[PDB]
């Protein structure tokens, strides 16, 4: 007689269905998930420098809203802005808010360098009960509210050379008084005009007297503008009234920094990839947690599962 | 599927084979047994581990991008912001779907190929001493005890030792 | 002797050429076209709510140009704007026209809610022979042209709270008179100023007296502005003249709605995919009709044909 | 091409085979005939129908996008609107071209594989009773009438019935 | 006995490593590089019409800065702007500079058509020592600086119909004087206003008197604006002072033209693909030289090498 | 790899084979020699030249795009300009990486297939006159001089001339 020798392959009782070019569902012995679909629900504080905005937006921290004073000169890899944040200073708006937030976020620092502007002829350090710092009526820490001195406000013509080797970010504003009385009680003339120039550019603003909706005790507003002065260029400031002056500049950087909207708590852990839902592992090539990410992240896709076969076809006995 | 070994001429798999992916079952004058083949098993595992590593390479460190959620209605600029990202996610979703479809197709075909290569390797050794019954088994036309089965599994089978016995058994009346 | 058994495969006399990785053209027995390259040439009215703009742009229907009155409060999935459309009211321009058109189109409704503004002290319902409604000189149906009353125009300060739970879209304007005489004959002061505010934002406009090119009897213009007021916020309107006031708000939605430029006729048929060329089938994964689509559409590609082999290599006898 | 059966060792196809994709032609003591093989034909058709369904899945319901035609020259914002869409269409055009190139390559290879699997299936049954002439035909070394051909086509051929007759015919002088 | 016949394949001693789905590095007998990673370092003057900007930006050539006079009416497929370029005329800024540069670059021509504007009542051809043309104080060649005539500047109301079949590009400006004295010494009234209208649109500008930083002898500026007038429409110009008038229009085209920033020299050679690094071959499907290209170019990728196997697995003896 | 011929049952390649990709080495009563096989060599080269041409087709004439370098910080619009291009380059980088990975996988598999097809073609001719030793060689069981080797290489080998001699040699004791 003799013998019989059979050749064969293994099988498992608990196979998994995968997709191919030909077949939406064919059973294989083993597979691995390629789509990340969970988060811890917390943002890990390592390895990125996470700065929790707390009650402060980035813009409120930049201007120096008093409850944001603790953010002065701070740095971040990722600024986390919280949805409970509140402004609590003079009512303001920022034309092209989104761009200012973006370029400050990208610089990754609120490092502020005080400069000695020559404001002889006007008073300084104006304040408001809408922007309390301790008990004293106050104002944005990084801004200098100029008003009249002995009942005159002379045409200011103030310059500042950039003799350094880096770009300077200047934040300044324009006051829109509620009434003509307040316009003249502050600035004498019935309408002012703020012009900020460099060798390459010019931004001129006119106040619009009139009541806006009531906000934190005030029907009046400030508008926030910004000007970047390159090395060798110069800032020149011209205003016949209503100028909300800079106190100096923010050092503008560029780096790997950004900003994210999230309510996830910051935790003592390490993860390269951050989403608004929390940090996620990046062992898989794709993820379904959020299209918003920061760091070394799996790429966002619509699928909630993609299984890669890691074994042969399963053919049960 | 592409070679017709797995899910084809080999009726089905062996659930009791839990020391390897491919292997041998025999019946002879001393009984029956089962042994895994380590090289073909490792050859398939190495290829699969290879494809897993290539998918786990990219860093995709991205830091400052665009905003992707908006609380205000804005018109033109936001339509473009939304459209660019939607465009991006749909293209990656295609890449991911296709990649998996290609990888999975290739994995089944390549695991089928290891099965066939082991069959052909075993066939070639047996020379004129065995016939393929067509169901993934060889009829061996001589006495072939456990040491003999071991020599086939080990690749040390000497067909010349058995050829006279086997040929006489094959070509009977 | 015995017998011969041959194994073989079929062939056809009329094969088709397809592309592979290796070969730009190899013959197979059968193939199917994967690129849609035709349209019926008509837009099917099902299953989407198609609103034919006819002689009206969306913006003319929003403002309420008299020949567009029939579009009041209407809704759409797809607004189809026709190239023969004409404005026939007071000459106007809309700064960032494209954005207003987009956000109204996306809301998918012109549903308008009248509100009782307190305009005591000015006259209402100004009109022009350039905007005839029937025989009477008239104006945009959704806008209220305020002018002087007994030869005075007092500073208006008018508010409107959003006590609802939805966003309100307000459309308003600024009149630019042709001459100083008309400026003063309407508004008394030689130059007015329109300020529209919310708690978060402010848009202030100044008229520019002077002649524009002659259009429908007028050298003068109106400029269209818009303001969205969120729930709990408030619209406050301040103007010393030249205000083209809202009559109320449009309810802003978001949904699956859009707008399309097309001259294709609307027909009694069903197709998920609409293009400016007409509706197209979506059985194929790709299409070459138009990059502009709406609905469940094949994806637009540059190729005009892509053939998927559906049979084996063809090897003729 | 990848298996050398179609467009290779099998000279060419059969235009008169219009009841199947694969099949049998024979010559024996009762004449000649032709019969389709249903399983290999269906196996190929099922795979092809599979790939057609996967391409006909995506919905791609898109509603409010960006404008794509412009009647005014505008500069920066329109350059970006135009560039994003151009970027999108070129990437999809690549995906479409590659998808078809991959699918078509796989279709020819997979239809070739069904051809080879039927040859090997038929070979294995015939055991020592036939030889491969190398042109896609077997020489059958015994009398094998129409019922006999039917048994090969049906998979019920009993090689042991004919082996003595066939071996005596194969190994002559 | 008999014979032995062995079947085999070739091998080479110097194989090359390539990537597959399975293996990052497997050795094959031969391969070809698919990523272009070098440039000649020069931009070939064929087959595209290359216009070397030299010391001139495109915008300086458009306005007609005197050292750019040689660029009048010239054409290009690719305008190459050099980093050493300098403005040397009246200090100016262009709001949305980037868009004007883009649309002029895309038109591919500076072809300028002089028109006879009716400027009776004001003087013409104002100039400045900051914009010397030869020895004479001068100005942008394509612009007409209007100032007072016998100590009056009457309200200008000037029109120009487009009776042609093509679009007209009009470039004009607004003068911002340094001082009130210069404002009145030029324009009489203390503040002017420039309005440029078509049937569809209106751009009105107000000068902002005041000193900007010192540039080429001047603390004053000009702002550049542009207006496109379609066939059958009309340009109407209204200004009470400070108008920097057009001398006519640029014919606007559309074609395959663009602009590129590069310091690469132009050479006597032929290459379809141009990058800022220089021209590159386009025989490979991908390139790593620069994401900025013009012409028939390999597609830009991050990889610096991608090798396509052109032979079998290499299995050394 | 997918067929186990190259980098598999054929121990290794021949560095002295510099007139072709595939070929023959023999040992017989007149000595030894080496000859390239032109058709299988050309068949592989034609397929590879085919894939090279498909990659060298696209024009991608692009003229006026968006700016991609910026000397000023601008915020929102530039973030979108930067993001769109970054999105574009990453998708093409994936396409390029995958294309090469797919092409290279297919090239090794397809060159392996030409190797196997030549082995099977040669096997089929030899019929019962040779046996496969499993290392890529045939033992030919009859006197087979250089003209005889030439007939196998040329495809003109007449197995019937040698079958009696070969069968008598194969089936000894
Ligand atoms: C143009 O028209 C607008 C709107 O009509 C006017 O704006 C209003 O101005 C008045 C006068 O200052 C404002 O009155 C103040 O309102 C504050 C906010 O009220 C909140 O609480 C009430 C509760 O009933 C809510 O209904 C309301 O919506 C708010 O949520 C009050 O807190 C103020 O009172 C406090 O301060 C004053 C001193 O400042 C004290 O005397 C009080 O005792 C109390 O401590 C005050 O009553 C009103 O809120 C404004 N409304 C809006 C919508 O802005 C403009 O003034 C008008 N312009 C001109 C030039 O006339
Ligand atoms: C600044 O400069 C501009 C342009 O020079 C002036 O604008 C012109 O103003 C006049 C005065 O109103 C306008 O005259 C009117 O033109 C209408 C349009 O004419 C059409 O038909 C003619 C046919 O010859 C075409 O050539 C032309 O292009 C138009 O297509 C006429 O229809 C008017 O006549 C009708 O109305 C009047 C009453 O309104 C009746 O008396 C007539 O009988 C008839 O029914 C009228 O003649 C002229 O069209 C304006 N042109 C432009 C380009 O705007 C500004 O007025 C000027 N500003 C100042 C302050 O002076
Ligand atoms: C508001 O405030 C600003 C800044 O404080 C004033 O702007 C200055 O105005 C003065 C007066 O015209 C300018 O003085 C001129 O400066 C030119 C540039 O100087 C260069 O070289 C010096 C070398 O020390 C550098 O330090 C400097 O940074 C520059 O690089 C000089 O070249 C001028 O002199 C030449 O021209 C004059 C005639 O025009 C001749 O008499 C000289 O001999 C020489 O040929 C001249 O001195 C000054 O440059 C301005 N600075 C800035 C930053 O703008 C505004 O004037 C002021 N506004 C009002 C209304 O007061
Ligand atoms: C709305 O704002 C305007 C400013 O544009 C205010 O205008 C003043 O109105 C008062 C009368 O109430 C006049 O005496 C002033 O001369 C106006 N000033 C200017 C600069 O024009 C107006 O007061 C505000 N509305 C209300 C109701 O107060
Ligand atoms: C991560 O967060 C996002 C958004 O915060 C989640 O997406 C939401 O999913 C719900 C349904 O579960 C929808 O109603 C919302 O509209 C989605 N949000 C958006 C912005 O589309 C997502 O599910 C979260 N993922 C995890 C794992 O928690
Ligand atoms: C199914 O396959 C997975 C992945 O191929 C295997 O688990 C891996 O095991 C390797 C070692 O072989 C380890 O490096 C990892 O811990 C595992 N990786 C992943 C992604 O899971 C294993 O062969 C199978 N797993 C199970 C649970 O059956
Ligand atoms: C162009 O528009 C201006 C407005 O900026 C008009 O200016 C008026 O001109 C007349 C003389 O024609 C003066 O009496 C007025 O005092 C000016 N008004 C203002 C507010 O400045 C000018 O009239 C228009 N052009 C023409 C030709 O009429
Ligand atoms: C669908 O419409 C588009 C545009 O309306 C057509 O594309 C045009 O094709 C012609 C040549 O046949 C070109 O001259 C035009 O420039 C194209 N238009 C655009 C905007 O590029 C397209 O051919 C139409 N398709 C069908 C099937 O009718
Ligand atoms: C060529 O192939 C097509 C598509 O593979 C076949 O026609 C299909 O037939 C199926 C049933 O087998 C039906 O569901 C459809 O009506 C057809 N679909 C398409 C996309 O055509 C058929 O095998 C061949 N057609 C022809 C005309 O030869
Ligand atoms: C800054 O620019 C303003 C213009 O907004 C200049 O204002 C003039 O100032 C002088 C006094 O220096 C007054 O006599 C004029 O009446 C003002 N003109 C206007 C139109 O308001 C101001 O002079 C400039 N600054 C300096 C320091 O000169
Ligand atoms: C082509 O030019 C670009 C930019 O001019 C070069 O990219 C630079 O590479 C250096 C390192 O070698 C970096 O420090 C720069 O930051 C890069 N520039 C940018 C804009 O990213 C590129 O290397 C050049 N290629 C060749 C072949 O010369
Ligand atoms: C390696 O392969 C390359 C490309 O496959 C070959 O060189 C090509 O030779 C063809 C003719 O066979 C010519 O058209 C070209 O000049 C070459 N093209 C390229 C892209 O190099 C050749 O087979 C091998 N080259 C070397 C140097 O070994
Ligand atoms: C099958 O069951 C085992 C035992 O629990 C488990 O480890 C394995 O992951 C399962 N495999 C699949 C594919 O479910
Ligand atoms: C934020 O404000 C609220 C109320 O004062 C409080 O929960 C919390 O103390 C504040 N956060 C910080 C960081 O002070
Ligand atoms: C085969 O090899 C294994 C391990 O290398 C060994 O345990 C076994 O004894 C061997 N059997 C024979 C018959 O050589
Ligand atoms: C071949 O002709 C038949 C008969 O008209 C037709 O149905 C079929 O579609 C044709 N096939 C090809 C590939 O042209
Ligand atoms: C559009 O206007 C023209 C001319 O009045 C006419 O063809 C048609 O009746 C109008 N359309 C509608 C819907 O009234
Ligand atoms: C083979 O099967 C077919 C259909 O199942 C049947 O018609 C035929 O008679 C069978 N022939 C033999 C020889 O069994
Ligand atoms: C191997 O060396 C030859 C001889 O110089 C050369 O032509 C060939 O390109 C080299 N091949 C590889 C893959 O390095
Ligand atoms: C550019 O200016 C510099 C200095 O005048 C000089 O190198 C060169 O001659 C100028 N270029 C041209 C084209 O005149
Ligand atoms: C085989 O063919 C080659 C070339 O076609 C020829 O040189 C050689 O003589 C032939 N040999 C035989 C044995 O036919």
């Amino acid at each position: 007689p003799g013998a019989t020798l059979c050749l064969g392959h293994h099988a498992v009782p608990n196979g998994t269905l995968v997709k191919t070019i030909t077949n939406d569902q064919i059973e294989v012995t083993n597979a691995t998930e390629l789509v990340q679909s969970s988060s811890t629900g917390r943002i890990c504080g390592s390895p990125h420098r996470i700065l929790d905005g707390k009650n402060c937006t980035l813009i409120d921290a930049l201007l120096g809203d008093p409850h944001c004073d603790g953010f002065q000169n701070k740095e971040w890899d990722l600024f986390v802005e919280r949805s409970k944040a509140y402004s609590n200073c003079y009512p303001y708006d920022v034309p092209d808010y989104a761009s200012l937030r973006s370029l400050v976020a990208s610089s990754g620092t609120l490092e502020f360098i005080n400069e000695d502007f020559n404001w002889t002829g006007v008073a300084q350090d104006g304040g408001s009960y809408a922007c309390k710092r301790g008990s004293v009526n106050s104002f944005f820490s990084r801004l200098n509210w100029l008003h009249k001195l002995e009942y005159k406000y002379p045409a200011l013509n103030v310059t500042m050379p950039n003799n350094g080797k880096f770009d300077k970010l200047y934040i300044w504003g324009v006051h829109h008084p509620s009434t003509d009385s307040d316009q003249t009680s502050l600035y004498v003339r019935a309408s002012g005009r703020v012009t900020v120039s460099t060798k390459r550019s010019q931004q001129t603003v006119t106040p619009n007297i009139g009541s806006r909706p009531w906000v934190r005790g005030q029907s009046s507003r400030i508008s926030i503008y910004w000007t970047i002065v390159k090395p060798g260029d110069i800032l020149l400031i011209n205003s016949t009234g209503n100028l909300i002056a800079p106190r100096g500049y923010f050092k503008i950087r560029n780096g790997k920094s950004s900003i994210m909207r999230s309510d996830a708590p910051i935790g003592n852990c390490s993860s390269e990839c951050i989403t608004p839902n929390g940090s996620i592992p990046n062992d898989k090539p794709f993820q379904n947690v959020n299209r918003i990410t920061y760091g070394a992240c799996p790429r966002y896709v619509k699928q909630n599962t993609l299984k890669l076969a890691t074994g042969m076809r399963n053919v049960p006995e | 599927g592409i070679f017709g070994a797995i899910a084809g001429f080999i009726e089905n798999g062996w659930e009791g084979m839990v020391d390897g992916w491919y292997g041998f079952r025999h019946q002879n004058s001393e009984g029956t047994g089962q042994a895994a083949d380590l090289k073909s098993t490792q050859a398939a595992i190495d290829q699969i581990n290879g494809k897993l590593n290539r998918l786990i390479e990219k860093t995709n460190e991205k830091f400052q991008q665009i905003e992707k959620e908006f609380s205000e209605v804005e018109g033109r600029i936001q339509d473009l912001e939304k459209y660019v990202e939607d465009t991006k996610i749909d293209l990656w979703s295609y890449n991911a779907e296709l990649l998996v479809a290609l990888e999975n197709q290739h994995t089944i075909d390549l695991t089928d190929s290891e099965m066939n290569k082991l069959f052909e390797k075993t066939r070639k050794q047996l020379r004129e001493n065995a016939e393929d019954m067509g169901n993934g088994c060889f009829k061996i036309y001589h006495k072939c005890d456990n040491a003999c089965i071991g020599s086939i599994r080990n690749g040390t089978y000497d067909h010349d030792v058995y050829r006279d016995e086997a040929l006489n058994n094959r070509f009977q009346i």
